[PDB]
């Protein structure tokens, strides 16, 4: 599935410039206008055969996929700094965009939807300036952190867990709470320390960039 | 000026024809209107000057009191004008959110606790000259562009703004401060400046070209107590930016206006007086200070992150604060990394963290609120010079802090909950802005992703 | 100036060579013709001054009779000009001119005395106004538009060079936020002082000039204040000296009550008290108000949408009027801001704050007083101050079909004549049918596509 | 197309490549995804096309479309071989009609009608007229507002130097009020005109006339065949994007608004309307003034009752009270000569032709507002008065959201015309007019600047 990504961006970027134009997977090019986000439709499968599926539940959802969703938001903050790796992926998750760490299968402002072979877990948090192969990693061991240790996700809906307000305090989260990826040698802490340092490199950019707002703000003054 | 009749007397003499009723608002921008130089001398002295402040942002009918002492002519109004500061009051009780009657009240009670009657600051306020300033927040494209005949940048032009070819001499980066002219290329400006603020009042004592190549200055004045002292940077400010304004060029307060320059600093000079004599001295210390001195320093470094929410509350405030700038809250001699530093009654503070995109009247205020409470609690600083306390990452954490430690700031009632609730919603609602916009470095680094 | 002789001695002291005979027109526009000094002097005070009134809008050959208190040395005229106000009757009878707007001041004053009420209607108008650089307009077949500009408009924040050719420095408005900061962000701070000494040259006395809250040259000028007619008058001066001061500045100044959307519209105040023997009537009780005073303004809230046609009679007008963050409610209060009607002994007033300077000051003052007359004299209780809150107008249309239901309480005392009021209503009316006729940029926004 | 094979069998066939899935949005504008052809033809008659409309304008969790075969056909535009399929909006679970589907509410309308037994089919046939233009800018800005329409046909043109393309000026342009019908070289759009009409023939489209209009700026109208109510809604819609596209792929755009342009004429959408039984025509009677029966005289009856609220669905548009001005059928009443009447009557071919609708409506909510109204007028024998005090259209679209707002029975009668869905179309309107009311006009700085 990131093969396929990866194809589908090469694909998209190329057409498009072979037509003279270009195609872009930012998650927030544009300010007023609506973003660019990228949902993951997940789910386990074991021998050829479904596993999220339950005629004894919510949504329809087995015990294995509670689980999984009581995983991916207990490891919230942590899994964004994979799907949301972005300064730029902070302006698409404005509470303005799901936003709200909570399950829902009616409700919109949900960050995890709900939609027998066909039940799955939906992820609208992460947007597509990330790497699919870290991205869809990190919500499969969120995931299973939850079923292995059996994590009872928050009642199906003025407390509810909250993205990052910044790239700066995911990466604090990945660094204080990385073990469930470390797990059977999956991420290792050379990936996860480089990880870090990049993206705090480019948070150190950002803080020597004066911008085009501040002007409109405090040049007057 | 001091009275009614000395004002009147000054306006029948220089034939003064309008007064601008001036104040200064939450954030630090000065306000006014103009009324007719008869109606002034009629009214403000009696019922004061009504106004709305409906509108005048970080407020919401209010009543305006005249200080005569911070009167002055205006220099570029082509009616003959002048210039009087107001405090604003109920229609009578002094204003919640008026900065200037924060000042007041800082001095009431310094002299209340009789630690001391005066305290003496003293602004550095640099700043920017530019040709030109552009910018624009908008859905389809997002910019700034500034421009100096001085600046680096320009080395290659074929023609100036003027049609005139290029004839050098333009500044290098970081290399500005402080060659003789023609490298210099605003040294008369600078002179058209400081001759306006020694006619305004002001006593002057040094002006030059700062290093940052873009055309950055800075002009020095004596110093004074803490709410004359802000009535004086207010008056700085205008002054400076008039002078350039009328000149065809647009000066700025900004902390950091270019990126790979130097920012723009305002460092502040300390000094608690009593009876006529310096607090701060005493020879047998480490850097001759005394122990009230000491005391000061430390109650300056534990609120230090409450404190740079006024002396720093712009986002563009933390462009010049980073590592690599006085980041590090402590205070020495030599060391030139040091937020505070040590230069008998010139013995003084100098807190460099400061910018001059502040409200000098808060800035100044909690500056003095948290010396007092080092003071009166005997607040031990660290030691002179890996566990170095740093000043706040952004403006959110800077507000942060605010919230969670306020209470040495109403103390007395200097600062009221109402402002200081006030000013940390409007601070949020920058960073809202800023969550919002996207920035071209997210271009360079995600576009192609 | 009182009579002939100081006329012709005012003359000869600042050796005037013409003298502009003004009247003001049914809309709001003033009308005049220029005859030279001595020919003024010879038949004004004699057998007046006769014009072919066929060309004046909504008008239709009358006499003109001064008005030698109005006069004033014009500040702008290359030659030496005195200006004088004139009023309009009919020559063979002198009986005055029913459509004359400034002669129904003159009776709404006339008639307060008759009724014992007051002898005085006294009236202080905050127009407001807007100066621009650029002013641009057409309605063609082809193509509609209008586009204002402005040095000091937040538009222009990222523009290289002004039109002067100098670069870009900034410190320009933002969007609701001109009100009031300090130059250089203020760039019309020395032409708003030009006005204020233009308006002290032509005899009013002001009180306050600042810049107002649309960051897109948005001014207002406050001058004291003056009996009804009289202050009509100087409120007409004012307009024509705002008009000139910019126009010879080489910019353009309007009180359209909204130029620009997005942004603060351009309001008009109304300061409204009664006087009797030289003795305020309005002083007393909650907000310090009299009975006199709180059925003036139950009569004001009861004829509402009648005095609007009147104080807002612009198809602009409307687009202040909108309950989108205005005053709108027709309520009293002192400390509300959505009232229509505020309250702020001598100076306790009534502060109407509806009204557009768009309108005609002689009828938009007679318009308030008749209303808070008949409130009195009917003892007339206004809504308690503070769902069911009455409402202005939501449009043009609405306002003239109250004006054409309820406006007896105007024909008292014939200050207002119905001859009047259906030639305002069917210009109106006019322009509502043009407006009837003409697509708008909006509706290629909604429809095109469709 | 009938079924499901008919259309694997045309994929095959001439290649299609994709399958357009498209329904109708509730003001008027036709929606769409596209999918492949296999994929249409595993899910569609199965499953259902699902889709989430929050973001549709009016509809605001996912719902479900099934498509009506008979509607499809072979895109003439696109690039890729495209099948363009019209769908209907069913609940996901239950596969009961949405509320707020305008082609649903047609059906819903063919249903009523069915159940009264009156009739058992309602025909409709719209004279749609529009503007073709070279071309057309607008912007609604705080420093500036404006439109701008151009034309080779126009005449504020006749003095231009240079066209577009760099030729001279070689004449023969259009006058005001004067396009009806010149030939060429008058008629500039003629051959475009005929392409567009080639196009309609080609996606099945029954086409009877096609002409200059009275506007001189570029004015056309095209007619073709009548058809039953709902399937006449599928035929505009068709209509309007064949003529959107083949001006657009032509450099040029076209417009529906009633009045896009002052001082000439405007744009109309004559709606004409029979009822029909077991094959027989039901309008016709021999011995009575306009050949009208009872049945035709009562459906007047309960157009003109009605016609504020039926003007609510018919003249939907601000733009819409431009054209409805007495300078245009503003008088409700019928005659069978006098042209200043908003009916007009003109054995099988005796119909009702409402004058007053323009293009700029949602054709499934108009030709549906229409008929209830009629059958209202039937069920009660609602009288008409006499053919020739007058009731006139609304002044504003206010007045019209006014009116039906209290007179609505008539259209939530059998479940055709909802609450929510009047209710949300009034609040949509209203929140248009919001905007007007917002916005300053060209008009006004003519009129108010100077004072
Ligand atoms: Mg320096
Ligand atoms: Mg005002
Ligand atoms: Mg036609």
């Amino acid at each position: 599935a990131g093969d396929d990504l990866m194809k589908y961006k090469y694909v998209v970027h190329e057409t498009a410039a072979l037509a003279g134009k270009a195609a872009t997977f930012m998650p927030k090019p544009i300010a007023g206008d609506n973003g660019t986000g990228m949902h993951c439709h997940q789910s386990l499968w074991k021998d050829g055969k479904p596993l999220f599926y339950d005629e004894k539940n919510y949504g329809g959802l087995s015990d294995l996929a509670r689980w999984y969703i009581g995983g991916l938001i207990k490891h919230s903050s942590s899994v964004l700094a994979f799907t949301n790796p972005s300064l730029n992926s902070y302006h698409r998750l404005v509470p303005g965009a799901p936003v709200n760490l909570v399950y829902s299968a009616r409700n919109r402002s949900a960050a995890i939807r709900i939609p027998p072979a066909a039940k799955r877990i939906e992820f609208r948090a992460p947007d597509p300036s990330c790497n699919p192969f870290l991205a869809f990693s990190a919500q499969l061991m969120a995931g299973l952190d939850g079923i292995l240790n059996h994590i009872e996700p928050p009642a199906p809906v003025a407390g509810i867990k909250q993205v990052p307000s910044s790239l700066a305090e995911a990466m604090d989260a990945l660094e204080e709470d990385h073990d469930f990826l470390t797990a059977g040698d999956v991420f290792t802490d050379d990936l996860i320390d480089t990880w870090i340092s990049i993206k705090r490199g480019e948070i150190d950019q950002a803080r020597l960039a004066p911008t085009p707002l501040e002007y409109e703000l405090y040049f007057h003054i | 000026l001091e009275t009614k009749a000395d004002a009147e007397a000054l306006i029948n003499k220089e034939g003064i024809e309008y007064v601008s009723v001036r104040f200064t608002d939450l954030i630090g921008v000065q306000q006014h209107f103009t009324v007719p130089a008869s109606e002034f001398l009629k009214d403000a002295f009696t019922d004061g000057m009504p106004f709305d402040g409906s509108s005048v942002e970080g407020f919401q009918d209010m009543k305006l009191v005249p200080d005569v002492s911070t009167a002055f002519i205006d220099p570029f109004r082509k009616h003959k004008t002048l210039d009087v500061a107001f405090s604003i009051v109920d229609p009578d009780e002094p204003y919640s959110r008026d900065p200037r009657q924060v000042a007041g009240k800082a001095e009431a009670y310094l002299k209340s606790t009789g630690i001391a009657d005066t305290a003496s600051f003293a602004p550095e306020a640099e700043f920017f000259i530019f040709d030109k300033v552009r910018f624009e927040n908008s859905m389809q494209r997002s910019f700034y562009e500034v421009d100096s005949i001085e600046a680096p940048w320009n080395s290659g032009i074929d023609t100036e703004d003027d049609g005139t070819p290029n004839i050098a001499f333009k500044n290098r980066v970081k290399k500005g401060y402080f060659p003789v002219p023609p490298i210099d290329h605003t040294q008369d400006l600078r002179d058209d400046m400081v001759a306006n603020l020694q006619k305004v009042g002001l006593i002057l004592e040094r002006s030059h070209h700062e290093v940052a190549g873009a055309g950055q200055q800075e002009i020095n004045y004596r110093f004074n107590s803490l709410q004359h002292a802000g009535d004086d940077l207010m008056k700085y400010k205008y002054v400076v930016h008039e002078t350039a304004a009328l000149a065809g060029k647009a000066a700025t307060f900004m902390p950091k206006p270019i990126a790979g320059d130097n920012g723009t600093g305002m460092h502040c000079h300390q000094s608690l007086w009593k009876d006529g004599k310096p607090l701060f001295y005493d020879e047998k210390n480490y850097g001759g200070l005394s122990d009230l001195a000491r005391w000061y320093i430390g109650g300056l470094i534990k609120h230090s992150s409450s404190v740079l929410a006024f002396t720093n509350p712009s986002l563009n405030s933390y462009h010049r604060l980073v590592p690599g700038a006085p980041v590090n809250l402590v205070y020495s001699a030599r060391n030139r990394s040091a937020a505070i530093r040590i230069p008998p009654a010139a013995k003084r503070i100098e807190f460099r963290a400061p910018d001059p995109s502040c409200n000098p009247f808060l800035a100044f205020s909690a500056q003095l609120m948290a010396g007092l409470d080092g003071i009166l609690n005997h607040i031990e600083p660290p030691a002179p010079v890996a566990g170095i306390k740093q000043v706040p990452s952004s403006l959110a954490e800077a507000m942060d802090a605010l919230e969670e430690d306020h209470d040495f700031l109403t103390a007395g009632d200097v600062f009221t909950d109402d402002l200081i609730d006030t000013w940390i919603s409007i601070k949020r609602g920058e960073i809202d802005q800023a969550r919002l916009a996207p920035t071209p470095l997210e271009y360079e680094l995600y576009f192609h992703i």
